[PDB]
RNA sequence: AUACAGUGAAACUGCGAAGCUCAUUAAAUCAGUUAUCGUUUAUUUGAUAGUUACAUGGUAUAACUGUGGUAAUUCUAGAGCUAAUACAUGCAAUCUCGACCCUUUGGAAGAGAUGUAUUUAUUAGGAUGAUUCAUAAUAACUUUUCGAAUCGCAUGGCCUUGUGCUGGCGAUGGUUCAUUCAAAUUUCUGCCCUAUCAACUUUCGAUGGUAGGAUAGUGGCCUACCAUGGUUUCAACGGGUAACGGAGAGGGAGCCUGAGAAACGG
C-alpha cells in the first residue's frame, strides 16, 4: 500500500523545502472582515 | 469549361437548361478533372441548397478525402448528412459523382477499394434514389429498340464498344446485388430489360 | 474462472454462439513433449492460464530440473528448494548447500509442501520465475 | 462586434490540418500564403494542445502538447518559441508559481506532480490518487490538488511536507479555485454541490447545492472561478449551464445556457479589460462573452476545432485558445480593448484579418 | 526519461543496486499514447531499425468484426463504457485494447436486412436476444482487439455470448 | 554439463 | 568490432602467428567466420600462388577464381566446408575438407566432382505461396525439394543449376563426417542417435578401426553410405 | 536612403539614393506586400507602382516576412537545424538602410536604367517537353531540330554547343523496356516448368 | 558527332563518418556455457513479385548571371535562369474441370479460377520434443506499402524495308524469406577474510496473479485492482582489500540522425 505512493507520506522532502517564501502582506481584506463574510456565506 | 465556371451569370446564357443537362453528364464523367470542372460550372448556377453543401461535393471529387467524406457526408442519421428537404436537389449530383468514380477502372489496389466504397454507400440511399443510380448506368445502353421490335438484334449495335458498356453495366449490378441483395430494388426499365438485352447481345455476337 | 475484471479466454479460440453444436466451449491444448503426459484435467478443464505449459502460450525448452516444494502460498507459482554437495579442494571435502527457485505452476497441477516436482525452463514469466511445473509426484 | 482570427487553421471543419500541410506545397504559388501573418513563431503543437497560460509579467506564455508530451514557452517580446521540453506523461493541470516562466508545477495524468525550474526538471512527486485540477495559494504557498477520491491533498511549498488532506463529503474533485481577496476555496465536486473550504483553518464554510429547473438530468460541477471583487462566484456544469452566484446569497443571480450541452471547460473574468461587467464561458465548441448583470450576448467565439482551454492576455483584447489542431488559435476583439504592446501593429492589419462573425 | 532497464530495481536477495552506467537508448521506453475519441490524429514514430510505428492520439473510427456472421464493417466509435484495467480511462474515455466501447450498429443493421431480408431464412436470421436489444436501442457493445498505440488502428469485435453476459454484469 | 568445446592447448604439441 | 589479431585468428587456418600484426577477417557470406577460409588465406598461405594480398587482389580481379562455379572478386570471401574452388587457368579444382587434425586441406578433385557439392539440410519449410524449400548448411534456399528430404539429411546440389540431384537420409550405418569438436575431421559410420529433446542430440560413430566416439548432432554431416562416399575423400 | 528597384519583365534592376526625407516618409509605415504609388516618390516615377519586397537596416540585418514590428527581434530561423538570429520587422521605418522594390506597373516616363534595358535568360530548355512548350512543337515535330545552340569562340577556333535532352524517346529505352518484359515472361515460364516438374515428382512418389 | 557523346572545377544526389583524461569497483565486472517457439539486424550470399507510355509536371531549384546591406563570420535580402536513380504523377494475359469421347499423345463446346504489405475477426492446419509455428482460405480495414517514366558497353536474329518486329553483357533500384555481420536479454558454473556485519526487504514495487502502457521484442520495466509475500546461521545483508589486480569532453536538463550512438556530431 505504501509502495508506489498510493499512501500519503508525511515525511520531509528536501528538494521541495523553501522552494517559495510566503507573502507577508496576506489577503487584501482584513482577517476579521474575511471571518465575518464567511459566517454569512450563502446566508 | 474553366471559362464556363467563371461566367458571372451562367443561368442567363442563351441556353442554360440544356447546357445544365450536358454539364450534368460531364459531372458523371470518369475523369475527375472533368467532374471538378463540371461541378464548378454547375456551382456557378445559384441555388441555396448547393451552396450549403458545396464543400462536401468538392471533397468527394478530391481523391484523398473521398473515403472519409463518404463516411461522414453520406451516412444516414449523420450529423453532417443532407437534410430531408434538401435531399431532392443534392442527390442527383451525388449519383453522377459516384457514377463517375465507379467508371474509374480497377487497375490498382487503391482504385479497386474506391469501387467497393462507391457501391457500399448505396444502402444509405433511399430506394428510388438507388433505382435512379441504376437508371443512370442503363441510359447509355440502347435497349428500347430490342423490346420495341420482336426481340431482334441490330447489326450496327453489335460492336466491341457496345459489349464493353454492357460489361460495365453487369459488373455494377452484380456489385449492387452483393451489397443490397434482398433489399436490391428491381425495376423492369432500369435494370431487368437492359440486363436481358445484354444477354441477347452476347448470344447474337457469339453466334454471328 | 471469471474472477477478474477482464474476461478470461484462450486467444484466437472461438465458440460460435449461433452454431451451438456442443455445450462445452472449444478448448485448445498442446502436449509439451519430453515424454510429459498432458493431464486430462488440463484437456477438459475450464481454467484460463496464459502461462500454462499445456494450454498457455509458453514453450518448455532448455534445462529440466527437479526439486522439493517449500512454499505454495502465492497464486499460480511456488518456491522449490534444490540441494547439493559442493566440493572444497583445499580440504578435499564436501559441504551441503541449497538454493530456492520460484517456478510457475499451472492450476492443472495440485502441489503441496513437501512433494517432488520436475520443472521445465521457459521464457521469463515474471521478475524471478524462469521455469514451469511439468510433472508432480 | 468584430472578432478576428489572427492565427489558426482556416479550413473547413471536416478537412483535417495535416491535409492542409499536404496542400501547403501545392498552394505555395498562391499569394495568400505570402500575405498571411503569424504572431508567435512555432505557435503549434505537432498534433494537439490541451491548455494555455500566460505569465503575470505579460511578456511570456506557456503551453503543453499531446505528442511528444511537451512544454512550449513562448517569448512575447521576441515573437518566438523560447524552448521546448518534453514530459514523461501527458499534462492535466499546471500553474506558474513565479511571475515569469522560471518556476511552474504540473499535474500529469500518471498521478505525478512535477516541478519545472528554469534549468530543468527539479523533482517529481506522486500524490496518492489521480488528480484533475491544481491551484496555488500565494499567501500560504500551499499547493492544493483535487483528486478522484473525497480527500483533497495539501502540499505546503515552504516546509516541503505533505500536510493533512482536506476531507470532502462527496467523491471526485473536478476543479478547485481560490479567491485572492478572501482565500476561500471552492471545490467542484462530482455531485451537484460546491463545497467552500477555509484556508487558514480546515473547515467547510458552506456547501452549495446547484439546481436546474430546465433539466432533471444529473450534472457535474466542471469549473469554479472567483472574481477579484471577492463576492461574485461562477460555476460551470457538465450540461453547459454557467451559474453566477453572489457568495452572500444562496440563489443564483443569472443562469445562462450555452445551448450545446457540452461541459464548460473554463470561465474567465474580464474585469481588467474595461467595462468590468463581462464574463467568458468556454465550452468544447464555443467560448462566449456576456455581461454579468443583463445576461446579454456580445461576442461569440466559434473555432473550427474543439477547444480544450482558453486564456485572456490581461489588459488586452487578445484571447489564446488551446485546441485539437496543429496551430492553436489566437483571437483579437478590437472593441473589448487595445491590442497588446508586443502586438503593437496588429491594428494596422485588421482590415486584412479574417474578421469572422 | 522512461527506461526499460532492470538495473534500477531491487535484487532477488534484495540489495539496493548501485547505478552501473548512464541510461542507454536500446532499453528505451516511450510515453503512453492516450488515444481518445474524435477526429483522427495519428503520428509516425521512428523505431529501432527501419521499422515504423503509428501513434493514434485521436480516433473516432474502427473496423469492427461480427465474428458470428463473419463480417467486418467500418463504424463510428461512440465512447468507452468499461475498461478492465483502470476506470480512469473509462472516465477519460481513453482508447486502448480490451476497452469496451460502443460502436455504430447502422451498417451492421443494413447488412443484416440485405442478407436476410428481415428487420431487426428465419432460423438463420435468428440471433441472440441481447444483441437484438442492442440494435433496437441502436448502440452496439464491442471489445477492441487492435492496439491504436502501436498500429494506429482501433479494430475490434462485437461482444457475444458468455463474454457479452460477463461484461453486461460488470456494467 | 559438458562443454564440448575444442581447446587449442590440448591439440598443440607440448614436447619442448 | 572490425579488426582481428593474428593471435586471435582461428587456429584451423594454419596461419603462422608471427607473419604480421593482423589477419584477414572473412567477409559476410555463406559460412560463419569461425568456420570459413577466406580466399586470401587459401590462395596465398595454402596454395602459395600469391605472395601478398596485392597479388591476391590481382588474381581475383582477373576473374581466374570461381567459388561454387561463380566468379568471386572479394579478397575475404568466406569459402567453407564442401565449397568447390575452380582455377581454369591452372585447370585445377579443389574441395575444402578438414583433415584429421581439423584444418582445411586443399584436396584436388576431378571436373565431375567439382560439378556438384553436398549440403546438409539445416531446415525444411514452405515459403510464400505454399512453395516448399530447403535451407542447407551453406545458406542455399532450394525450392520444390523432394518430399522425403528432412532435416539432418544431405542433398547433392548441381552447381550449374543449383538443383538437388540426389539425397541421403540420416540413419544408422550411414557414413559421416565430423564438422566440429575434438573429433573434428574424423570419418565414421553411425551407430546410434541419442535423442535428448530440449537438449543437444548426441550421435555415436564407429570408425573403420572399430573405435567409437560420441559427438553432438550439430557437428554431423552425412557424406554417403559405409564404403561408398559420394565425394573423393582426402 | 537607397531604393533597389527591380523591374522583372526585362529583369533589370538599379539603385536610387534619395536624399530628401519626404520620399522616405511616404514610404514609412508600409508593409512588405503593400503597394506604393511612384508619383509620391517622384515625378520621374509618376504612374509607377512599387511592391515592397524587403531590405536591410543600418546594421546590415535583413527584413523578414511574417513579423509585424518596427524594431529588431531575434527569431529562431532555419537556413532542420534552427539558429536564433537578429532580423528586422516587415514595417518600413527610418532605420532601413536599403529597401528593395519591384515595379508592378510602368508609369508615363521610361526609366533610363530599368525600362530601357534588358537582360537575356541565362539558359534554355533541357527536357524534351520543355523544348516543345518553348517552341510550341507538335508531337510529330522532333525536338532534335529545335535545340537551342550557343556559339563559343576560343581564339580562332569556333564551335556550336547544345545540351543533352532528357526524357527523350530513344531506341535504347525501348530496348530496355522490351528486355525487362521478356525477362519477366521468361522467369514466369521457368517457374511454371519447375512447378510442373515438382508435380510430376509428386505423382511418381504417390 | 546538329540532341549530347573525351576530360572536367562548382553544385544537386548516393555511401560512410560507430587515442587521451578521471573514477574505482568481490562471481552485480569478467570468463565459460544455454535459450531466444521472446527479439531488431546496413552489408555479404541463395531464392523471390505476368494482375502520354515511341515515356507526364514544376506542382524547381542549386551551381550560375546581375543588384545591394553590414565593422563583420562556414553573415546576407531582391530579381532572372537551368537538370536527376532529387521531388511528385502514372500504363486484347494466364490456369483448371473438361462433354464431343470427335481423334483414342491429341484437339476441344461450356463451366469456372486468378497480386503483394498492415490491422482485426474466422476456418483448415508440412515442421520440430513441443506451438495459436509455417502456409492457405473467407469478410473487411489502412493518412492501404510495393509491383523499374534509371544508366553504360555491343548492334546480333529476322523478315512482313519500315530504322517494322524481335534482342546480348552489366550497373543502379525493389517486396518477402533464409543466410551472414552484429546487437539485446537469458539458463547454470567459477579460490580472499569475514557474525568483534544477524537480520534484510515492502524506503514512493518488495514477492506473485489479472488487465493495460511501451520495447526491436519476454519481463513490475511502468501503470489500475487484488494476496502478504521473497532471501537468510547450508551465512542473506553489511564492512575491508597488492579486486589495474566503469565514467565524461566547461557543469547539469532536453531534442535531432541512422541498420547499428541517448553520438568526443549538431
Amino acid at each position: 500500500k505504501a509502495s508506489k505512493g498510493r499512501k500519503l507520506n508525511y515525511s520531509v522532502q528536501d528538494p521541495i523545502a523553501n522552494y517559495e517564501a510566503p507573502i507577508t502582506s496576506g489577503y487584501k481584506w482584513s482577517d476579521d472582515q474575511i471571518d465575518e463574510f464567511f459566517a454569512g456565506l450563502l446566508g | 469549361l474553366k471559362t464556363l465556371s467563371k461566367f458571372k451569370n451562367i443561368k442567363n446564357v442563351y441556353s442554360a437548361t440544356e447546357l445544365h443537362d450536358h454539364l450534368m453528364v460531364l459531372l458523371g464523367s470518369r475523369n475527375t478533372d472533368v467532374q471538378k470542372l463540371a461541378l464548378d460550372a454547375l456551382l456557378a448556377y445559384k441555388n441555396p441548397t448547393l451552396n450549403k453543401y458545396r464543400d462536401n461535393l468538392k471533397n468527394l471529387l478530391d481523391d484523398t478525402l473521398f473515403k472519409d467524406e463518404i463516411t461522414t457526408f453520406l451516412t444516414e442519421n449523420g450529423s453532417q448528412s443532407i437534410k430531408a428537404e434538401d435531399e431532392k436537389v443534392v442527390m442527383p449530383y451525388v449519383l453522377r459523382i459516384f457514377f463517375g468514380r465507379a467508371q474509374v477502372p480497377p487497375t490498382s489496389g487503391q482504385k479497386r477499394s474506391r469501387k467497393i466504397a462507391v457501391i457500399s454507400v448505396l444502402p444509405n440511399f433511399k430506394k428510388p434514389y438507388i433505382n435512379d443510380f441504376l437508371s443512370l448506368a442503363s441510359e447509355r445502353l440502347d435497349y428500347n429498340y430490342f423490346f420495341g421490335n420482336s426481340h431482334q438484334i441490330n447489326s450496327s449495335k453489335a460492336t466491341l464498344k457496345t459489349i464493353r458498356r454492357m460489361t460495365g453495366f453487369v459488373n455494377i449490378v452484380n456489385s449492387t446485388l452483393s451489397v443490397l441483395r434482398t433489399n436490391f430494388p428491381l425495376h423492369t426499365n432500369s435494370v431487368l430489360q437492359p440486363l436481358i438485352y445484354s444477354i441477347a447481345m452476347a448470344y447474337y455476337v457469339l453466334d454471328t | 474462472v471469471q474472477s477478474e475484471r477482464a474476461f478470461q479466454k484462450q486467444p484466437h479460440i472461438f465458440n460460435n454462439p449461433k452454431v451451438k453444436t456442443s455445450k462445452r466451449t472449444k478448448r485448445w491444448y498442446k502436449n509439451a513433449g519430453l515424454g510429459f503426459k498432458t493431464p486430462k484435467t488440463a484437456i477438459e478443464g475450464s481454467y484460463i492460464d496464459k502461462k500454462c505449459p499445456f494450454t498457455g502460450l509458453v514453450s518448455i525448452r532448455g534445462k529440466i530440473l527437479t526439486g522439493t516444494v517449500v512454499s505454495t502460498k502465492m497464486h499460480r507459482t511456488i518456491v522449490i528448494r534444490r540441494a547439493y554437495l559442493h566440493y572444497i579442494p583445499k580440504y578435499n571435502r564436501y559441504e551441503k548447500r541449497h538454493k530456492n527457485v520460484p517456478v510457475h505452476v499451472s492450476p492443472a497441477f495440485r502441489v503441496q509442501v513437501g512433494d517432488i516436482v520436475t520443472v521445465g525452463q521457459c521464457r521469463p514469466i515474471s521478475k524471478t520465475v524462469r521455469f514451469n511445473v511439468v510433472k508432480v509426484s | 462586434v468584430s472578432v478576428y482570427q489572427v492565427s489558426g487553421t482556416n479550413v473547413s471543419r471536416s478537412l483535417p490540418d495535416w491535409i492542409a500541410k499536404k496542400r501547403k506545397r501545392q498552394l505555395k504559388n498562391d499569394l495568400e500564403y505570402q500575405n498571411r501573418v503569424e504572431l508567435i513563431q512555432d505557435f503549434e503543437f505537432s498534433e494537439a494542445s490541451n491548455k494555455i497560460k500566460v505569465s503575470r509579467d505579460g511578456q511570456y506564455c506557456m503551453a503543453t502538447g499531446t505528442y511528444k508530451p511537451q512544454i512550449h514557452v513562448y517569448d512575447f517580446a521576441n515573437l518566438s518559441l523560447k524552448f521546448d521540453r518534453h514530459t514523461d506523461a501527458e499534462n492535466v493541470d499546471f500553474t506558474i508559481l513565479s511571475d515569469d516562466w522560471t518556476k511552474s508545477v504540473h499535474l500529469q495524468n500518471d498521478r505525478s506532480i512535477q516541478f519545472q525550474n528554469k534549468g530543468g526538471l527539479h523533482y517529481t512527486t506522486r500524490i496518492p490518487k489521480f488528480g484533475r485540477s491544481l491551484v496555488y495559494n500565494k499567501v500560504n504557498c500551499d499547493l492544493y490538488v483535487g483528486a478522484s477520491g473525497n480527500e483533497l491533498y495539501r502540499l505546503n511549498l515552504e516546509k516541503g511536507r505533505f500536510l493533512n488532506p482536506f476531507k470532502l463529503d462527496t467523491e471526485g474533485v473536478n476543479h478547485v479555485s481560490i479567491n485572492e481577496v478572501n482565500g476561500l476555496l471552492a471545490a467542484g465536486t462530482e455531485t451537484n454541490v460546491v463545497e467552500f473550504w477555509d484556508p487558514r483553518s480546515r473547515s467547510r464554510v458552506s456547501k452549495l447545492y446547484l439546481e436546474n429547473n430546465i433539466d432533471n438530468r444529473p450534472f457535474q460541477v466542471t469549473t469554479t472561478s472567483f472574481r477579484n471583487d471577492g463576492l461574485t462566484f461562477a460555476c460551470g456544469t457538465s450540461n453547459g449551464y454557467s451559474y453566477i452566484y453572489d457568495l452572500r446569497t444562496s440563489e443564483p443571480s443569472i443562469i445562462k445556457d450555452q445551448g450545446y450541452g457540452f461541459d464548460i471547460k473554463k470561465i474567465i473574468w474580464l474585469d481588467n479589460v474595461g467595462t468590468e461587467n463581462k464574463i467568458v464561458t468556454c465550452d468544447k465548441r464555443i467560448a462566449k462573452i456576456w455581461d454579468r448583470l443583463d445576461g446579454k450576448a456580445y461576442a461569440s467565439m466559434e473555432p473550427s476545432v474543439d477547444i480544450n482551454d482558453i486564456e485572456h492576455v490581461p489588459g488586452t483584447g487578445m484571447f489564446f485558445t488551446a485546441n485539437e489542431s496543429i496551430p492553436m488559435h489566437t483571437y483579437y476583439i478590437p472593441s473589448l480593448g487595445p491590442s497588446p504592446r508586443w502586438c503593437s501593429f496588429l491594428d494596422s492589419i485588421t482590415e486584412e484579418l479574417e474578421e469572422k462573425p | 526519461g522512461i527506461s526499460r532497464d532492470s538495473r534500477h530495481k531491487r535484487s532477488a536477495t534484495g540489495a539496493k543496486r548501485a547505478q552501473f552506467r548512464k541510461k542507454r537508448k536500446f532499453e528505451l521506453g516511450r510515453q503512453p499514447a492516450n488515444t481518445k475519441i474524435g477526429a483522427k490524429r495519428i503520428h509516425s514514430v521512428r523505431t529501432r531499425g527501419g521499422n515504423k510505428k503509428y501513434r493514434a492520439l485521436r480516433i473516432e473510427t474502427g473496423n469492427f468484426s461480427w465474428a458470428s456472421e463473419g463480417i467486418s464493417k467500418k463504424t463510428r466509435i461512440a465512447g468507452v463504457v468499461y475498461h478492465p484495467s483502470n476506470n480512469e480511462l473509462v472516465r477519460t474515455n481513453t482508447l486502448t485494447k480490451a476497452a469496451i466501447v460502443q460502436i455504430d450498429a447502422t451498417p451492421f443493421r443494413q447488412w443484416f436486412e440485405a442478407h436476410y431480408g428481415q428487420t431487426l431464412r428465419a432460423a438463420s436470421a435468428k440471433i441472440e436476444s441481447s444483441v437484438e436489444s442492442q440494435f433496437s436501442a441502436g448502440r452496439l457493445y464491442a471489445c477492441i482487439s487492435s492496439r491504436p498505440g502501436q498500429s494506429g488502428r482501433c479494430d475490434g469485435y462485437i461482444l457475444e455470448g458468455e463474454e457479452l453476459a460477463f461484461y453486461l454484469r460488470r456494467l | 554439463h559438458f562443454e564440448d568445446r575444442f581447446d587449442a592447448r590440448e591439440h598443440k604439441d607440448r614436447s619442448n | 568490432k572490425k579488426h582481428l589479431k593474428r593471435l586471435a585468428a582461428p587456429h584451423h587456418w594454419l596461419l603462422d602467428k608471427l607473419s604480421g600484426c593482423y589477419a584477414p577477417r572473412p567477409s559476410a557470406g555463406p559460412h560463419k567466420l569461425r568456420e570459413s577460409l577466406p580466399l586470401i588465406v587459401f590462395l596465398r598461405n595454402r596454395l602459395k600462388y600469391a605472395l601478398n594480398g596485392r597479388e591476391v587482389k590481382a588474381i581475383l580481379m582477373q576473374r581466374h577464381v570461381k567459388v561454387d562455379g561463380k566468379v568471386r572478386t572479394d579478397t575475404t570471401y568466406p569459402a567453407g566446408f564442401m565449397d568447390v574452388i575452380t582455377l581454369d587457368a591452372t585447370n585445377e579444382n579443389f574441395r575444402l575438407v578438414y583433415d584429421v587434425k581439423g584444418r582445411f586441406a586443399v584436396h584436388r578433385i576431378t571436373d565431375e566432382e567439382a560439378s556438384y557439392k553436398l549440403g546438409k539440410v539445416k531446415k525444411v519449410q514452405l515459403g510464400k505461396k505454399g512453395v516448399p524449400y530447403v535451407v542447407t548448411h551453406d545458406g542455399r534456399t532450394i525450392r520444390y525439394p523432394d518430399p522425403n528430404i528432412k532435416v539432418n539429411d544431405t542433398v547433392k546440389i548441381d552447381l550449374a543449376s543449383g538443383k538437388i540431384t540426389d539425397f541421403i537420409k540420416f540413419d544408422a550405418g550411414k557414413l559421416v563426417y565430423v564438422t566440429g569438436g575434438r573429433n573434428l575431421g574424423r570419418i565414421g559410420t553411425i551407430v546410434h542417435k541419442e535423442r535428448h529433446d530440449g537438449g543437444f542430440d548426441l550421435v555415436h560413430i564407429k570408425d573403420s578401426l572399430d573405435n567409437t566416439f560420441v559427438t553432438r548432432l550439430n557437428n554431423v554431416f552425412v557424406i554417403g553410405e559405409q564404403g561408398k562416399p559420394y565425394i573423393s575423400l582426402p | 536612403m537607397k531604393l533597389n528597384i527591380s523591374y522583372p519583365v526585362n529583369g533589370s534592376q538599379k539603385t536610387f539614393e534619395i536624399d530628401d526625407e519626404h520620399r522616405i516618409r511616404v514610404f514609412f509605415d508600409k508593409r512588405i506586400g503593400q503597394e506604393v504609388d511612384g508619383e509620391a516618390v517622384g515625378d520621374e516615377f509618376k504612374g509607377y507602382v512599387f511592391k515592397i519586397s524587403g531590405g536591410n537596416d543600418k546594421q546590415g540585418f535583413p527584413m523578414k516576412q511574417g513579423v509585424l514590428l518596427p524594431t529588431r527581434i531575434k527569431l529562431l530561423l532555419t537556413k532542420g537545424e534552427r539558429k536564433r538570429k537578429s532580423v528586422r520587422g516587415a514595417i518600413v521605418g527610418p532605420d532601413l538602410a536599403v529597401l528593395a522594390l519591384v515595379i508592378v506597373k510602368k508609369g508615363e516616363q521610361e526609366l533610363e536604367g530599368l525600362t530601357d534595358t534588358t537582360v537575356p535568360k541565362r539558359l534554355g530548355p533541357k527536357r524534351a517537353n520543355n523544348i516543345r512548350k518553348f517552341f510550341g512543337l507538335s508531337k510529330e515535330d522532333d525536338v532534335r531540330d529545335f535545340v537551342i545552340r550557343r556559339e563559343v569562340t576560343k581564339g580562332e577556333k569556333t564551335y556550336t554547343k547544345a545540351p543533352k535532352i532528357q526524357r527523350l524517346v530513344t531506341p535504347q529505352r525501348l530496348q530496355r523496356k522490351r528486355h525487362q518484359r521478356a525477362l519477366k515472361v521468361r522467369n514466369a515460364q521457368a517457374q511454371r516448368e519447375a512447378a510442373a516438374e515438382y508435380a510430376q515428382l509428386l505423382a511418381k512418389r504417390l
